[PDB]
RNA sequence: GCGCCGCUAGAGGUGAAAUUCUUGGACCGGCGCAAGACGGACCAGAGCGAAAGCAUUUGCCAAGAAUGUUUUCAUUAAUCAAGAACGAAAGUCGGAGGUUCGAAGACGAUCAGAUACCGUCGUAGUUCCGACCAUAAACGAUGCCGACUGGCGAUGCGGCGGC
C-alpha cells in the first residue's frame, strides 16, 4: 500500500494486446538494477527508451 | 509486552501458512508451527464487495497484505507454505488466488521456507457431481 | 471483545537427541483458565517438519510427524510418530514405462511399537537399453515384494525402537532392499515411503527422557 | 412326479391371499422348515423350534440364531466386527 | 464413411476399459478416448522467483514443481484449443508436438 | 484361501491309496494305546473332551497330533469316503511324508 | 461396561443409569452402537435403534452382541388367524375398530 | 523373387525355419551322451527330456527337466552323439 | 458426517445470480473415531477371456491358450435346425445397506414461454446376498474353419543360438 510511486524505463516493444490494439506491452525496468523486470501493459504510443510511471509494482502478468 | 516469543535478532520463528487456492474464493489462513493455533484466517472474499472479484487475483493480493500486517504483529516471522486446491473429487490445479497470494507475501517483507502442494488426492473415490454427460455450459 | 493473543504463552519444541538440530520451533498456547490447563492442551500435537531443517546435510523431501508426549516448563518434549515424503517428489519418480512395485507390512518392535512400513520401488532402465518398456514379469514382482517387507521385518523386529528410527535418516533400510533386489530385477528409486504408528505403550516416562539426555 | 410349477410350499394356501404375498412367503417358508447342517456335530439335524431357537436333533445342542433362518447376515456382519476389535486396538 | 482406421479410440483387443470423468465438464469418457495433457508447471510461476528468493531462508533452494494431470474430454479439448482440427493427409501420425522450450 | 492345503490333504489322500489307516474314535483309541498309532488327526468339529484326551494319550504314547484345519465332514473328502470323521490315526504309511509334515 | 469397549462396537440390552440391569435395545434384532467416549467427565454416547444418540453414563454395564430373533417382521402375518394368537398371548387390544365407523 | 529354387537350397536356411515347414520334417532334438561326475555308465538321455534322470551308479539327479531343453546338474562330461 | 480444541464473519455457489449453510458460532487448520462405496499417478494402439467384461496385498482351489516334446491314441474332424450355458447398464422382487452421485419431484435462476441445459435439496436407484427379464452402436457396423499370395521396423508369451 505505502510504496514510493516509481518511474520506469522499458525494454523492447512486445506488441499489441487488449483485443483492440489499445494496449501496448513494454516490460519496464525499475531504475535501480538491470535484472529486476516485470512484463506489463500500458496504453499510449511508446517510443522505446521512454520512462513511464507505476502506481504500484505488484499486480499481474499477462498470461491466461 | 505479551506478544512474541523471546527470539534473537538475526534468527526467525516458523509458523506454517495454509493457502487454499481454489475457485470462487481463497484463504491465506496462517497458523503456528504445528498448524493448530489459528493466528490469522483472513480471506480475500471478505475484503471485496463484488462477488465476481472474490476469486480475483487483486483480492488475493491484499489478502496477503492483511495477514502479513498481522503476522509481524504477534511475532511470528517466517512462513512455510502449504498451498492447497479444491482437491480430491474436484479439480486440483490452483485457482487465481495462488500466485497473487504468494508473490504479494514475499514483497511484504516476510521470509519463506518450504512451499508445498498439499491439495487432497484420492485413490479412485467419490463419484463426481456432474452426471454422466457432465455439466454442460 | 478482548485481544486473544495476549492471554497466551510461547513454549519451545525439542526433538529427541537422536538428531542433530534440537530446537524445532515454538508452539503457543493459552494459559490455565479453570479446567483447560497448559499441558494437555498441547500434549499429542503433531509437528510436520522436514529433515533439512532438522539435520545438517540430509535431503528435504522426507519429513517426520512428532507427538509432544510431555512438557517440562518452557520445554515441549516430543517422540517419534511417523514419516512420509513430499508428494511432488513422490510423484516425480513415477514415470511412464516403468512398473511401480510396492509393499506394506505391519511390524512391531521389542517395546510395543506396532509400525506399518510402506516401501515403494521402481524398475530401472539400464545404460544401453534400447527398448522402452522396462517392465517386469509378475512372478518377478511377487518375490520382489516378498523381499522388500521381509528385510524390513528384520530391520525392525530384531532390535528396539531407537535403532529403527535411527536407521532411516540416510535411508538405510531403503538402500538395503536396493542392494538385494537388483539380482532379480534392477531398481533405482527405492524410498521407505511412509511409516504409520498405531500403538503407544502405556506412556512410561522413562524411555522419554532417555531420548532427552545427551 | 413334478406336480406343480410355481407354488412349491405355498400350494397349501391355494387360491387365496394374493400372489406377491405368496411369492414373498415361499422364500421364508422353505427356509424355516429346512434341515440345516449342524456346525457342532457335522450332521444335518437343525430343527426350528419356537422362533429364534434352533436345535440340533442329535448332539442335543441348542443355538439361539436367527428367526426365519439360522445365520442372519446381520449377525455375521457383527461377528466379523467383534473378532476384528479383538485385534484392532486389542480391546 | 469411416473417419479413422481405429474407431476413434485406442483399444483393439478388449471389450471394456476404465471409465473416467473429464476435468472441467466432469463428463464420463473411457480412459482410452480422452485427451490427456500432463502438466509439470513450475509452481512459483518463475517470473515470481527473484522476488521470493531474497525471502527464502537458504541460498541454494530447490524450488518445487506441480504435477497436475489434465485429461480433458474430447468435447472440451477442441473448445479450449488443446487439440486442433487436422487435415485428412496430415491425420495419419502419432508424433507428439515439438517442444520449443525457449 | 488360495494355494496351501495341497500339503495336508494330498499327503493324506495318498495314504488313502497305500498306507494303513483307521477311521473313527475307538479304532484309533485301540491304536493309540498299543503304540502302533503314529500320527492322530483331529478335525475342527470334535467335542472338546474328545479333542483333549486323545491329545492326552498322544502325550502318553509319544506320538504326534495334527489339527486338521477343517470340518469333520470336510475331512471326509480329504479322506475319500462318504462319512464324517473327527479322528483318524495313520499307522503305517506306504511312502508318504505325513510324519515329515509341518509338526 | 461401555467405558472399556472400543467405539463402533455393537451392543444390545444395556442400562440407562448404572445398575439398572438392562433397559435399552432389547427387542428382536436391535443393537445400540457405542461411540465417542469422553475420557474425563466419564460419559459416553450410544446410538439407540431409533437413530437418536444418547449420552449415558460411562459405567453402564452392557452385553456385547445383537439380539437373536432378528429379521422377524420380514414375513407377513398373511391371514387374520395367526394375528389373533400373536395378540392373545400379549394383551387384549387386537380387533381395533376404527373411530369413524 | 520369381527365381528362388525351393528343392535344393542351402542346408543352413533349411535350418533357419520351423521343425515343420522344411523340405522334410525333422526335430531339433537328439540323443546326447552324458557321463555323470563320479561314475562309469554313459547315459543316453534325451535332449528335450521331461524327467528327473537318475544313473546306474550315481543315485542322484542327473538333469533338471525344464521348459525347452533339460539342464544337467553339473556341467559334465558331455558330447553330442550320432 | 460425528465429536473435540483454535479462530474470525461470512462461507458456499454462478456468465452474473439467488434458494441454502451460518455469532446455540459454520467455512478453514489440527487430533481422532465411525460408516460406506471405489481401488487414481504406474495404465499403453499391452496382456487375459467364447462374449459381455477383468487393476490394492497375501492368499483353499479349479480352468486355459501358447511354447517344449524321436510321447500317446490313429480319423476320433468342420459348420451346425430342434434345443442348451453364459450375457453390460437400466428394470422388477425380497433382505441387509445407505458414503458419494442422483431418474422423479420440490424450489432458485435465465427466459417471450422453461415441466430443460446451470445451482442447493432430494425419493427410487447406484452397494452386497439371492430369485428374475436376454435387450444394446452386445461395433471390427466385417459368421466360423482352412489354404495360398508383398515387405519393413516394432510388440507380448514361450523356445533356440550367441560379442
Ligand atoms: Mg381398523
Ligand atoms: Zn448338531
Ligand atoms: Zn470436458
Amino acid at each position: 500500500r505505502v510504496q514510493p510511486i516509481k518511474l520506469a524505463r522499458v525494454t523492447k516493444v512486445l506488441g499489441r494486446t487488449g483485443s483492440q490494439g489499445q494496449c501496448t506491452q513494454v516490460r519496464v525496468e525499475f531504475m535501480d538494477d538491470t535484472s529486476r523486470s516485470i512484463i506489463r501493459n500500458v496504453k499510449g504510443p511508446v517510443r522505446e527508451g521512454d520512462v513511464l510511471t507505476l502506481l504500484e509494482s505488484e499486480r499481474e502478468a499477462r498470461r491466461l | 509486552i505479551s506478544l512474541g516469543p523471546q527470539v534473537a535478532e538475526g534468527e526467525n520463528v516458523f509458523g506454517v501458512c495454509h493457502i487454499f487456492a481454489s475457485f470462487n474464493d481463497t484463504f491465506v489462513h496462517v497458523t503456528d508451527l504445528s498448524g493448530k493455533e489459528t493466528i490469522c484466517r483472513v480471506t480475500g472474499g471478505m475484503k471485496v464487495k463484488a462477488d465476481r472479484d472474490e476469486s480475483s487475483p487483486y483480492a488475493a493480493m491484499l489478502a496477503a497484505q492483511d495477514v502479513a500486517q498481522r503476522c509481524k504483529e504477534l511475532g511470528i516471522t517466517a512462513l512455510h507454505i502449504k498451498l492447497r486446491a479444491t482437491g480430491g473429487n474436484r479439480t486440483k490445479t490452483p485457482g487465481p488466488g495462488a500466485q497473487s497470494a504468494l508473490r504479494a507475501l514475499a514483497r511484504s517483507g516476510m521470509k519463506i521456507g518450504r512451499i508445498e502442494d498439499v491439495t487432497p488426492i484420492p485413490s479412485d473415490s467419490t463419484r463426481r457431481k456432474g452426471g454422466r454427460r457432465g455439466r454442460r455450459l | 471483545v478482548v485481544d486473544p493473543f495476549s492471554k497466551k504463552d510461547w513454549y519451545d519444541v525439542k526433538a529427541p537427541a537422536m538428531f542433530n538440530i534440537r530446537n524445532i520451533g515454538k508452539t503457543l498456547v493459552t494459559r490455565t483458565q479453570g479446567t483447560k490447563i497448559a499441558s494437555d492442551g498441547l500434549k499429542g500435537r503433531v509437528f510436520e517438519v522436514s529433515l533439512a531443517d532438522l539435520q545438517n546435510d540430509e535431503v528435504a523431501f522426507r519429513k517426520f510427524k512428532l507427538i509432544t508426549e510431555d512438557v517440562q516448563g518452557k520445554n515441549c518434549l516430543t517422540n517419534f510418530h511417523g514419516m512420509d515424503l513430499t508428494r511432488d517428489k513422490m510423484c516425480s519418480m513415477v514415470k511412464k514405462w516403468q512398473t511401480m512395485i510396492e509393499a506394506h507390512v505391519d511390524v512391531k518392535t521389542t517395546d510395543g511399537y506396532l509400525l506399518r512400513l510402506f516401501c515403494v520401488g521402481f524398475t530401472k532402465k539400464r545404460n544401453n537399453q534400447i527398448r522402452k518398456t522396462s517392465y517386469a514379469q509378475h512372478q518377478q514382482v511377487r518375490q520382489i515384494r516378498k523381499k522388500m517387507m521381509e528385510i524390513m521385518t528384520r530391520e525392525v523386529q530384531t532390535n528396539d525402537l531407537k535403532e529403527v528410527v535411527n536407521k532411516l535418516i540416510p535411508d538405510s533400510i531403503g538402500k538395503d532392499i536396493e542392494k538385494a533386489c537388483q539380482s532379480i530385477y534392477p531398481l533405482h528409486d527405492v524410498f521407505v515411503r511412509k511409516v504409520k504408528m498405531l500403538k503407544k505403550p502405556k506412556f512410561e516416562l522413562g524411555k522419554l527422557m532417555e531420548l532427552h539426555g545427551e | 412326479a413334478k406336480r406343480t410349477k410355481k407354488v412349491g410350499i405355498v400350494g397349501k394356501y391355494g387360491t387365496r391371499y394374493g400372489a406377491s404375498l405368496r411369492k414373498m412367503v415361499k422364500k421364508i417358508e422353505i427356509s424355516q422348515h429346512a434341515k440345516y447342517t449342524c456346525s457342532f456335530c457335522g450332521k444335518t439335524k437343525m430343527k426350528r423350534r419356537a422362533v429364534g431357537i434352533w436345535h440340533c436333533g442329535s448332539c442335543m445342542k441348542t443355538v439361539a440364531g436367527g428367526a426365519w433362518t439360522y445365520n442372519t447376515t446381520s449377525a455375521v456382519t457383527v461377528k466379523s466386527a467383534i473378532r476384528r476389535l479383538k485385534e484392532l486396538k486389542d480391546q | 464413411t469411416k473417419k479413422r482406421r481405429n474407431n476413434g479410440r485406442a483399444k483393439k483387443g478388449r471389450g471394456h476399459v476404465q471409465p473416467i470423468r473429464c476435468t472441467n465438464c466432469a463428463r464420463c469418457v473411457p480412459k482410452d478416448k480422452a485427451i490427456k495433457k500432463f502438466v509439470i508447471r513450475n509452481i512459483v510461476e518463475a517470473a515470481a522467483v527473484r522476488d521470493i528468493s531474497e525471502a527464502s531462508v537458504f541460498d541454494a533452494y530447490v524450488l518445487p514443481k506441480l504435477y497436475v494431470k489434465l485429461h480433458y474430454c474430447v468435447s472440451c479439448a477442441i473448445h479450449s484449443k488443446v487439440v486442433r482440427n487436422r487435415s485428412r493427409e496430415a491425420r495419419k501420425d502419432r508424433t507428439p508436438p515439438p517442444r520449443f522450450r525457449p | 484361501t488360495k494355494k496351501s492345503l495341497e500339503s495336508i490333504n494330498s499327503r493324506l489322500q495318498l495314504v488313502m491309496k497305500s498306507g494303513k489307516y483307521v477311521l473313527g474314535y475307538k479304532q484309533t483309541l485301540k491304536m493309540i494305546r498299543q503304540g502302533k498309532a503314529k500320527l492322530v488327526i483331529l478335525a475342527n468339529n470334535c467335542p472338546a473332551l474328545r479333542k483333549s484326551e486323545i491329545e492326552y494319550y498322544a502325550m502318553l504314547a509319544k506320538t504326534g497330533v495334527h489339527h486338521y484345519s477343517g470340518n469333520n465332514i470336510e475331512l471326509g473328502t480329504a479322506c475319500g469316503k462318504y462319512y464324517r470323521v473327527c479322528t483318524l490315526a495313520i499307522i503305517d504309511p506306504g511312502d508318504s511324508d505325513i510324519i515329515r509334515s509341518m509338526p | 461396561p461401555v467405558g472399556t469397549m472400543p467405539e463402533g462396537t455393537i451392543v444390545c440390552c444395556l442400562e440407562e443409569k448404572p445398575g439398572d440391569r438392562g433397559k435399552l435395545a432389547r427387542a428382536s434384532g436391535n443393537y445400540a452402537t457405542v461411540i465417542s467416549h469422553n475420557p474425563e467427565t466419564k460419559k459416553t454416547r450410544v446410538k439407540l435403534p431409533s437413530g437418536s444418540k444418547k449420552v449415558i453414563s460411562s459405567a453402564n454395564r452392557a452385553v456385547v452382541g445383537v439380539v437373536a430373533g432378528g429379521g422377524r417382521i420380514d414375513k407377513p402375518i398373511l391371514k387374520a388367524g395367526r394375528a389373533y394368537h400373536k395378540y392373545k398371548a400379549k394383551r387384549n387390544c387386537w380387533p381395533r375398530v376404527r373411530g369413524v365407523a | 523373387p520369381l527365381a528362388k529354387d525351393l528343392l535344393h537350397p542351402s542346408p543352413e536356411e533349411e535350418k533357419r525355419k520351423h521343425k515343420k515347414k522344411r523340405l522334410v520334417q525333422s526335430p531339433n532334438s537328439y540323443f546326447m551322451d552324458v557321463k555323470c561326475p563320479g561314475c562309469y555308465k554313459i547315459t543316453t538321455v534325451f535332449s528335450h527330456a521331461q524327467t528327473v534322470v537318475l544313473c546306474v551308479g550315481c543315485s542322484t539327479v542327473l538333469c533338471q527337466p525344464t521348459g525347452g531343453k533339460a539342464r544337467l546338474t553339473e556341467g559334465c562330461s558331455f558330447r553330442r552323439k550320432q
